[PDB]
């Protein structure tokens, strides 16, 4: 039977080797992990989501455990750190019994019993919270706390929740519809702002270009309008041959800006109707002030994320060629103004015909701060979306794990009895999350646990670690919470993963 | 973890010796076999093969420090190495890796508000040439030799004081035309874009000129090919000379019939441009780059005002000046025997004028040379015993790291560091802020830094103690990469 | 060599200090001792670990040797001197790495020793002299957490009678107390309560056939070291003894019964084959004198000593008691029982307590222990470090925090963490100057040691601090060990 | 701190080694071990007592855990295998928390915080049984089942209990003074007998020597009586035998008087064949080479006043025995002395076919009757077969964190370290190590029910009504010793050389 011992030993070794790493990852007092991949690139990463993708993985079975943890990550966003480590201690508690001589199928049956005996506790430990703004604010605060410094989480927990209040269509929630995230290197970090509209990449270049255009329709284009010294040899291989050739290109822009004048004499016979133009490529240096003498905002260097949000939110009908300069190919933008801050210009399009697409504009002094706060923002809005579609929101910070372990050890030998060791091996491996949460913040792993392992009411009390003191703290009145499906799919997937790994003997 | 901060310690140690006005210069024989005997930390950091990834955060923080004041790089490296060196003592005491982070953050936030409370700022303006020449003394005093700064502060200032106008400034306009030959005393000042030329047919008092633009430089059947090439280069220099150019430029060498053509139409045959002025001459006269001799027009043309020959620096050179600013460009001419000191003189010039740029927007000047550092080292260590808890350790390990900065100023000057640190810390208790470390005395003697005039920018220290602490914190919060 | 082998000296000192660092305090972790034969010893006392250990390095040999000199003058604390010297020598290398000389380091250490000896006397609480409640509290402080805890009800009396029976009024009032003159007789048999005190010296020997005018109500003693014979054919010098007429003359050799009768003819009683620890205490209890040269044989021959000789068969043994003596400085303490492992510990800890009550006869001061005196001298020396300038400022402060391992090891080997406990201890010690709080050795909690009661005497901790400092400066005095390899 | 981890690792390994050595030898279904000397001698052993002595030790620290273990065996008789395995498992339960990063003083405190309540549970779980014959019988049966077969235990359970009823005095119950182990290599193992008196070494070598001696008065002697310029030299030695026979006849006509007054004599050396006939012509039993263990039993039980020479053949230098008969069995004879005057020294006659299995049953009888001597000296009796140990686990797990709190981990470590007795009892008896444990760990009453393991089915069986019992001074002494031994090995540091 040493054959099965070989596979059991190598799987135990791999799932310890991941368990220690992802134990160090978890927690708001956790440490970042820096990943270098060949070209000397530096990525400061705390979340296990990017860590399980980009890791040049040492071990064969660890690749499978990382792939299935990513398959769990597809629905939860975070908690996957806790997912793969609760696996790596679940089969550790199994290894405590297969070394005693038990069959692995006994421990799989115990996991199967304890899965239902934990989910029956999970369905009643929750509370069907109404979707008040503050009951989402504290969820955003908890999901933002484990990523960045906690005061920055208290800053951006207002900018997350109103962006999530801007989604209110009860047919389908998706974050990739409307939340666009851009960055401003203002050498400041606390001013990540939600703007109810499309924030563009840049702004009005000319000084005589108008700072303020209220009732704006938009001329979109993609192809060139600049005085284009072409990227092939513009001086082509006398002098008169090109004296009017690129000047014929100039005239091709002269009658074009005459056509632009014609289009703004189609609708803009009144001056209250202002206008903005955007080309995705460059603006001609004489058309720059030629529209600045007309007072129409012009801009280059647009991204396609800006174009698709001009079409979807601003109602902009897209344009490719200049033959169709017609009033139906416009949009609607009741607030267009450039906003130069730091060193770069930035136009803001808002008050569009259907305000749906928003912008969580990130202020950041360095690149790693803004990427960490971007992952913080995205995981927070994902967690609060998972708190939206779940009608209930469970307490957090390890309270439900202690209460579930206090449920499962009170689950008697009503179970098979031979499979009682499976229940007792499932229960103690639930306590590792309040173990390593208090452990990651300098407190005692054992003393804080046994302080929480004294149920502070007649019930197994919803009491988690405090990440600043290491004291038994009720997570209800502090609102340190999380949604339901994170730990639900956590327990389900981790049970099926453990019963998958526990039944392997020989590999070739 | 300990290997990361050990890499940070050796990264601090390789630049600690090059700190201050007596920095020991290092030799760079690089990948493409240069030869630099240099002292600036950003030059060595851009040459060193920084292979360990944890030190790359320190290098990037020093690069961000360079990107906004231009100086204070070695200060960031020394202070970050000191913070990590005391952080490993804090860890081996038994403190967590979390506690040192917020301890360093609290003490850095305390330093950020104590630092504006020791300032002896600038007097009235960045004009009044002889006043701000003394203000620019400390920057090149740190970099180049001190006995050389007395001419060099004037030469670096009288050119940069041309346009301290209307609340805006650019450092790119201050250039160097590096001309070899005579000594450093023979260096002089020029007003406009200057480089050497070859020929002589220059129209001098031009109007708003018409400048040629180059992005790329240069029996009877044989005689017929000769006449064909003859009228070929004639039509070429006419293709520049049509639309009325006053100069004809080239990055390369002369041609005999072409120079006779440039004398026939009376055009200045400009020669020998560098591989860097091809953008810079285009920037100053409004010129657009043209490859060959055939495709200029009047629209494809630059516009200087006065192009003639100058003989300052004992050599014939060109002058481009009186642009839209009418005094935008103002190069300097730096004269040396060899090149291996001239790169250090050049890298002292721009590191003086960026301090002039930060003096345009920050007139606050702190006493430098141990004065500010020992003051912060006393203030934060007096704050350290006030707040109890574990942070009482870390704050007290913060200010002690400040004492590593004059120690690096001490041991680079042949001075016993413990004696001069104890003496400076004692005299700072009563003989307050403006005293610091004297350089010239072999005896560990202190000296007041205000009357010595050795003062630094306040914003440079303010950004440097932010970036070094951010680098130390973001290094301390990693564990490893599989490597 | 030089500072390199000076760092080698202090490394050999620290590696023998930090071996026996853990075994101070009432929760001392044991150690494993293994000879190269397979034998296994498990120990707690640091001096027993210091005995069988070998060390190749001579600096550590001298370091252990001076603590061995400390071991038999007041008693225990020989581990604490080795411990406290080690961290001072360890922090000395941080300034030896600053390229400063050992001389400035040891002068800062001596200047700190001069503050250590004074600030301990500042926090010294006076105990009262010979008051039975506090004399019992000496036994509750310095004798407890040993194997006397079931027999301290005897030791509290055996302390106080012995300290009043080993005194010496040489230059003043009874000031020198001594460990060697309290006539200890540790013979088993009977219950342990039969161990009681008496004034005098007891003798295991008797004359082999005691037909002698033996016990007199004022035995005056002359000592002799020769062997007695039949007669002149010494009875000639025995006849010369009769000029002064003492009633005993003490020998060390055997006397026949006819020579016993001829000693009765002068009426002097001798003794045979006695011990030296019997002989010096016989001389100490009575103040006798020795002479046999006839021109020196004068009125200065006879030492008028005791008031009772007594042949007595206490427990079928040939006992002879010399009691009601001249001097109450060699007085009897019998020690009865079954085996001889705990009343020996009573004798050890009560000779250490005899030096304690000797200090009580000099300066009856009890200072709160458990690191409370250590934290007090640490804070009082750090505040004195703040005003001083010069290069000696850092080493003088260094022993201010090098010596605080007496709480720090004690908070180590009790389960609790050291960082937050020491931080909270100094947090209520710097601004709370007048408290003298010590870490409790049981639960690892910062208590008031004056409320806990465990007060170490002043002079013993002064001796340990002084010996630690003169260990450190002696080790730093050494430059090289060159006489060979 | 790596030195402490190294010393603890090299100690937990050795105490695991002793655990794996003395695990399988506990229980009735256990396996013997083969003690092999350097001279090829073979010893089969079940009990860990002499297993711990002659074990050629392989590890330095493993000697120390041996040395205290037999120190338990002086004051417990049997079950030192249980002591060393509960030590080796208490050490592993502490290692499961020290390797987590806990200080060993905390588990040291948690050991005593559970040990005092374990003693509190032990002083109330016992029953103060009176000294009935049947409770001593089942104590002997329990102590003998783990050494010999249960049928052979049913053989010895009467022959032990009657001798221990024969040591019943006012206040001197003593094993070695009066109970000896006599062994006869005769063809049947079920024939161990209690003998009120003494068995001597040989019997009558002559048919004229009688077999019935009523008023037996026993004479001892040490010098042989055998036939031991040269034709008269050995004849002069023969005449020294002759007047010796005449002195025998002098005593034969000196102390006899009537024919009721019997005479018997042994010798520590040989008896001459003509002297054998001369003692046989008067019917007086002679004996060559009785053992020296028989001399003091002739004094203390048979009242035989010892003699060496023949000049002092006196009436008062004799014993008073009511029965002397020689008994040929197998090949050799044995003289039987019964109805002694103060008959105290008794004789256990073990019969059997072999020698080394007879030494095995001799050590079995020794362990069993020492156990029942402890059961008499104890004023109570306790349940056995791991019932009280499961009850101790049921106590100490439910004995709350009212203790220090972080030492509650040490309390639970002691609690689940007290469960290796029924675990290896079920393991040695071929059942499951966990199934019948949690079957026993389903308390049949609301209290922790005194449920031992059945060593034949794997059934949770109440040990109270079946009398599978032990004395108090075995588990009380293991609770007293094991805790302080394990915490002596916990608080160790490293090693000199
Ligand atoms: N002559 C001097 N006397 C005292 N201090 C000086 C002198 N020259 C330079 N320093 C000090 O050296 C410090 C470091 O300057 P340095 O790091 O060399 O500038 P950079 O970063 O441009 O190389 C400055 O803060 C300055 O106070």
């Amino acid at each position: 039977v040493a054959r099965a011992q070989a596979a059991l030993a190598v799987n135990i070794s791999a799932a310890r080797g991941l368990q220690d790493v992802l134990r160090t990852n978890l927690g708001p007092k956790g440490t970042m992990k820096m990943l270098v991949s060949g070209a000397g690139d530096i990525k400061l990463t705390k979340d296990g989501n990017v860590l399980l993708h980009e890791m040049q993985i040492q071990h064969p079975t660890a690749s499978l455990i990382a792939k299935v943890a990513t398959a769990q990550d597809d629905i939860t966003g975070d908690g996957t750190t806790s997912n793969v480590l609760i696996i790596g201690e679940l089969l550790k508690q199994a290894d405590l019994y297969i070394s005693e001589g038990l069959h692995p199928r006994i421990i799989t049956e115990g996991f199967e019993a304890a899965k239902e005996k934990a989910l029956q506790f999970l369905e009643e430990v929750k509370v069907s919270r109404e979707m008040d703004r503050e009951t989402l604010i504290d969820v955003a605060r908890t999901s933002l706390r484990t990523k960045v410094h906690a005061e920055l989480a208290d800053v951006l927990t207002e900018a997350v929740v109103d962006s999530i209040l801007a989604i209110k269509k009860q047919d389908e929630p998706i974050d990739l519809f409307m939340i666009e995230i851009m960055e401003m290197k203002h050498k400041s970090e606390t001013d990540t702002s939600l703007i109810r509209g499309l924030v563009l990449d840049h702004g009005a270049r000319h000084p005589d270009m108008k700072k303020r255009v209220e009732d704006a329709y938009i001329l979109t284009c993609n192809v060139s309008l600049e005085y284009e010294k072409t990227e092939v040899n513009s001086g082509f291989f006398s002098a008169e041959e090109r004296e009017k050739l690129v000047k014929a290109e100039r005239k091709f822009i002269e009658d074009r800006v005459k056509k632009i004048i014609e289009l703004k004499r189609k609708v803009c016979g009144d001056s209250d109707k202002g206008f903005v133009v955007i080309n995705q490529k460059g603006i001609d240096p004489f058309s720059l002030d030629a529209l600045s003498k007309e007072g129409i905002v012009a801009l280059r260097r647009a991204k396609r994320r800006n174009m698709e949000r001009l079409t979807l939110a601003c109602g902009g009908v897209a344009l490719n060629s200049f033959d169709d300069l017609s009033p139906d190919c416009l949009g609607h933008a009741g607030l267009v103004y450039e906003y130069t801050l730091g060193e770069e210009k930035f136009t803001f399009i808002e008050k569009c015909n259907n305000p749906r697409s928003v912008t969580l504009l990130i202020k950041g002094p360095n690149k790693h701060t803004l990427t960490q706060i971007k992952d913080a923002v995205r995981d927070g809005l994902r967690a609060v979306k998972n708190a939206i579609d779940d009608g209930c929101v469970v307490p957090g910070a390890g309270a439900v794990e202690v209460a579930m372990a206090e449920a499962l050890i009170k689950h008697k030998p009503s179970v098979k009895g031979r499979a009682q060791l499976g229940v007792q091996a499932f229960a103690d491996a639930l306590l590792i999350i309040p173990k390593v949460l208090a452990q990651n913040s300098g407190f005692d792993l054992q003393e804080t646990l046994v302080k929480i392992q004294a149920e502070h009411s007649e019930s197994g009390q919803l009491v988690g670690v405090d990440l600043n003191t290491g004291e038994p703290m009720v997570a209800a009145e502090v609102g340190v919470w999380d949604n339901y499906c994170v730990k639900k799919q956590l327990l389900h997937s981790c049970t099926v993963i453990a019963t998958n790994i526990l039944l392997v003997d020989e590999i070739m | 973890v300990y290997r990361n901060i050990q890499a940070c310690k050796e990264l601090a140690q390789t630049t600690r010796t090059a700190y201050g006005p007596n920095g020991m210069n290092k030799m760079v024989i690089n990948h493409l076999e240069k030869l630099f005997v240099t002292n600036d930390a950003a030059t060595i950091l851009r040459e060193l093969e920084v292979q360990h990834p944890a030190a790359k955060m320190i290098v990037m923080a020093s690069h961000m420090q360079e990107q906004e004041v231009g100086d204070g790089t070695n200060f960031v490296l020394v202070f970050a190495g000191a913070l990590l060196e005391l952080a490993e003592e804090l860890l081996r005491i038994g403190l967590s890796v979390s506690e040192v982070i917020e301890g360093y953050e609290i003490a850095c936030r305390k330093a950020h508000e104590i630092l504006p409370n020791l300032v002896c700022c600038s007097a009235k303006n960045l004009r009044d040439i002889d006043e701000v020449s003394s203000l620019l003394r400390t920057s090149i005093m740190s970099k180049q030799y001190g006995n050389e700064v007395f001419l060099a502060k004037l030469i670096a200032q009288a050119c940069v004081s041309i346009f301290p106008d209307s609340g805006h400034f650019n450092v790119d306009n201050i250039r160097v035309c590096k001309i070899l030959g005579s000594g450093i005393s023979s260096s002089s000042v020029l007003h406009g874009m200057v480089f050497k030329k070859e020929t002589e047919g220059d129209v001098t008092s031009v109007k708003d000129a018409k400048i040629a633009v180059y992005s790329c430089p240069f029996a009877e059947e044989l005689m017929n090919f000769s006449k064909g090439e003859e009228n070929l280069m004639d039509a070429q220099v006419k293709a520049i000379a049509d639309t009325g150019a006053n100069v004809v430029v080239t990055g390369g060498k002369v041609a005999d019939m072409a120079l006779h053509y440039a004398n026939k139409y009376n055009i200045m045959l400009v020669r020998l441009n560098s591989k860097w002025d091809l953008r810079r001459l285009c920037k100053t006269v409004g010129a657009t780059a043209l490859p060959r001799l055939t495709p200029p027009v009047l629209e494809e043309m630059g516009h200087c005002d006065s192009v003639y020959l100058s003989e300052v620096g004992d050599t014939q050179v060109v002058v481009f000046k009186h642009e839209k600013e009418d005094g935008a460009i103002s190069t300097i001419v730096l004269r040396g025997s060899t090149d291996n000191l001239m790169d250090d003189i050049e890298r002292a010039v721009d590191d003086g004028v960026n301090t002039f740029k930060v003096l345009t927007r920050d007139k606050r000047l702190v006493p430098g040379g141990g004065a500010t550092e020992i003051e912060l080292a006393k203030q934060i260590t007096s704050y350290g015993e006030t707040c109890p808890g574990l942070e009482q350790y870390a704050i007290k390990k913060f200010a002690e790291a400040f004492e590593a900065i004059p120690r690096a100023l001490a041991e680079n000057s042949g001075v016993k560091a413990n004696e001069v640190i104890s003496k400076l810390y004692a005299v700072h208790q009563e003989g307050n802020k403006n005293v610091g470390l004297d350089i010239e005395a072999e005896v560990p003697a202190v000296k007041d830094m205000l009357e010595a005039g050795i003062l630094d920018t306040y914003l440079g220290k303010y950004w440097a103690i932010k970036l070094a602490t951010n680098a130390a914190v973001t290094v301390l919060r990693v564990d490893q990469i599989i490597m | 060599s030089g500072r390199k082998v000076q760092s080698g000296n202090i490394n050999a000192a620290k590696t023998i200090a930090d071996i026996i660092r853990t075994c101070l305090g009432p929760k001392s972790m044991m150690k494993m001792l293994l000879d190269p034969m397979g034998g296994i010893v498990m120990t707690n006392d640091g001096n027993a670990i210091l005995r069988e250990i070998q060390v190749q390095h001579p600096a550590a040999k001298s370091m252990i040797e001076i603590s061995r000199t400390q071991d038999e003058e007041v008693g225990d604390g020989t581990t604490s001197v080795i411990i406290l010297a080690g961290e001072m020598l360890s922090v000395a290398e941080h300034f030896l790495e600053q390229q400063m000389h050992p001389t400035v380091v040891i002068s800062a250490y001596r200047k700190a020793l001069d503050d250590m000896i004074s600030t301990l006397k500042k926090i010294s609480i006076p105990v009262d002299i010979s008051d039975s409640d506090m004399m019992l509290n000496i036994i509750n402080s310095s004798i407890t957490t040993k194997a006397i805890s079931r027999w301290s009800s005897l030791a509290c009396n055996i302390a106080l009678d012995a300290v009043k029976m080993v005194q010496f009024e040489e230059n003043g009032r009874k000031e020198i107390d001594i460990k060697k003159y309290a006539r200890v007789e540790k013979i088993p048999g009977g219950i342990i309560e039969d161990s009681c005190v008496l004034r005098g010296v007891m003798i295991n020997k008797d004359v082999t056939h005691p037909r002698m005018r033996r016990y007199i109500k004022n035995p005056r003693i002359v000592l002799l070291d020769s062997s007695l014979e039949y007669k002149k054919g010494i009875q000639q010098l025995c006849e010369d003894i009769i000029q002064l007429k003492p009633d005993v003359v003490i020998t060390e050799k055997g006397i026949s019964d006819l020579a016993q009768h001829y000693l009765m003819r002068a009426n002097i009683t001798a003794i045979r084959r006695v011990r030296k620890t019997d002989n010096n205490r016989i001389a100490r209890a009575c103040g006798a004198r020795i002479v046999s040269r006839p021109e020196e044989l004068r009125e200065d021959d006879v030492g008028t000593g005791a008031g009772l000789l007594e042949i007595k068969k206490i427990g079928d043994e040939y006992f002879t008691f010399i009691t009601d003596c001249k001097d109450p400085k060699a007085c009897t303490i019998l020690l009865r029982g079954a085996s001889k492992e705990i009343l020996s510990e009573v004798e050890r800890n009560l000779q250490d307590a005899m030096q304690v009550c000797r200090n009580v006869l000099l300066d009856p001061q009890l200072v709160p222990g458990g690191g409370a005196s250590e934290m007090a001298v640490a804070h009082a020396l750090t505040e004195k470090s703040k005003a001083m300038t010069g290069v000696e400022q850092w080493p003088y402060r260094a022993v201010a925090q090098a010596l605080e391992v007496i709480p720090r090891t004690l908070i180590q080997n009790c389960g609790a963490s050291t960082i937050r406990l020491l931080t909270s201890l100094r947090a209520k010690h710097t601004q709370e100057n007048c408290e003298t709080w010590g870490v409790n050795g049981e639960t690892g909690t910062l208590v008031d040691m004056k409320e806990l009661g465990i007060w170490e005497p002043l002079a013993v901790k002064l001796q340990t601090y002084k010996t630690a400092v003169e260990t450190a400066v002696l080790l730093l005095r050494i430059d090289d060990i060159v006489s060979g390899h």
